[PDB]
């Protein structure tokens, strides 16, 4: 029922959302931001939205945060148009470009001023594209902080470890693609596709809101066993790797199951969860329905509130 | 551009009961894959079965002759949700 939009931010996050339409996620509707008005149009990205016209003549950013925060500032009429109406919406973006980094932080002040529940989900860039880029990307990252209900970062250097052996450039760009598209779809499959323990929106509210820092992991396995195993996989993520759990301010877990899902196994994976974390802690835990599953589990953790 | 993973399944050799399939190796780690198959347009329920996520291949026994199957594997992995890819093949 709430309405979830997807605004991919710059040529990584238009990237993404590219990716999300192809491979499609079920019930929300995309857009793509950018500078860059050539980028905007080779593609399906949903529905497009030129920013700093003014500026920038629909050539781009120049790799610089200033010009891609400046171009935000011009247009912050047409990012309130189409974001009006949404309930929730995931901001994705590459930090450390120019439009990424610079406009973002706005897009997601914008959906704020709106009382939109605003989930940024954004990359930091590899350690092979420079100390500049990496620094770019920090500042933007602290820049979005201030205008975000949740900012989940993707670390592409943590993704280097499980890259195949000898793979393209190209497919270990594709690689962390698939993981943006993986966290956006599990957070909004609990809203799109829930199971019997369908998670009140209120509730992801009351779990994402005003938070601040987050991380997320996942799991997945199959068989007798595939409970505590996926449970045990996602904790144990190596994007959860340099997060203490027992310090987040909250929890969100998504298992995602076909109908076979045994009262033991609720019971497991949330007594995992519980073990650790804290009782300061609001901890959120539903299931989401995939059909085309038989005998295995998904499970999707996010940590809120690190910060 | 395949786009599912895997991105390419050919059954590398077959005989009256049994097919050994192949697939390419993955780009990001693969926990496990879901291996099912079964008579195309068949009544009868699908079967199926896992093999380890460092596997290339697998082999499908207990075939019949001269059986049109539908042969479907899925990549089960923590990094993404690609689709499965399948293929058809008669003993
Ligand atoms: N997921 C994904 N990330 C990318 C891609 N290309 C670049 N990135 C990352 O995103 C960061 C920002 O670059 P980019 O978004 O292209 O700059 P911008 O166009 O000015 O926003 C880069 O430093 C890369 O680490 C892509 O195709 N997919």
């Amino acid at each position: 029922m709430a309405v979830i939009k997807v605004i991919g931010v710059g040529g990584g996050g238009g990237n993404a959302v590219e990716h999300m339409v192809r491979e499609r996620i079920e019930g929300v509707e995309f857009f793509a931001v950018n500078t860059d008005a050539q980028a905007l149009r080779k593609t399906a990205v949903g529905q497009t939205i030129q920013i700093g016209s003014g500026i920038t003549k629909g050539l781009g950013a120049g790799a610089n945060p200033e010009v891609g925060r400046n171009a935000a500032d011009e247009d912050r009429e047409a990012l309130r148009a189409a974001l009006d109406g949404a309930d929730m919406v995931f901001i994705a973006a590459g930090m450390g470009g120019g439009t990424g980094t610079g406009a973002a932080p706005v897009v997601a002040e914008v959906a704020k001023d709106l009382g939109i529940l605003t989930v940024a989900v954004v990359t930091k860039p590899f350690n092979f594209e420079g100390k500049k880029r990496m620094a770019f990307a920090e500042q933007g990252i602290t820049e979005l902080s201030k205008h975000v209900d949740s900012l989940i970062t993707i670390p592409n250097d943590k993704l280097l470890k499980v890259l195949g052996r000898g793979i393209s450039l190209l497919d270990a760009f594709g690689a962390a693609n698939d993981v943006l598209k993986g966290a956006v779809q599990g957070i909004a499959e609990l809203i799109t596709r829930p199971g019997l323990m369908n998670v009140d929106f209120a509730d992801v509210r009351t779990v994402m809101s005003e938070m601040g820092y987050a991380m997320m992991g996942s799991g997945v396995a199959s068989g007798e066993d595939r409970a505590e195993e996926a449970a045990e996989m996602a904790i144990s993520s190596p994007l959860l790797e340099d997060i203490d759990l027992s310090g987040a301010r909250g929890v969100l877990v998504n298992i995602t199951a076909g109908f076979d899902l045994r009262l033991d196994e609720f019971e497991t994976v949330g007594n995992t969860i519980r073990a650790f974390a804290s009782d300061n802690a609001t901890v959120v835990i539903g299931t989401s329905l995939d059909p085309d599953m038989n005998d295995e589990l998904r499970v999707t953790v996010v940590a809120t509130g690190i910060g | 551009s395949v786009s599912s993973v895997p991105t390419k399944l050919e059954v590398v050799a077959a005989t009256p009961t049994s097919l050994l399939i192949s697939w390419d190796a993955p780009a990001v780690t693969v926990s496990y894959y879901r291996i099912t198959y079964g008579e195309t347009g068949g009544n009868s329920p699908v079967q199926e079965f896992t093999v380890p996520g460092s596997k290339s291949t697998a082999t499908i026994s207990g075939l019949s002759p001269g059986v049109d199957y539908t042969i479907t594997v899925y990549a089960r992995s923590a990094y993404h949700r690609r689709s499965p890819i399948s293929i058809n093949y008669r003993t």
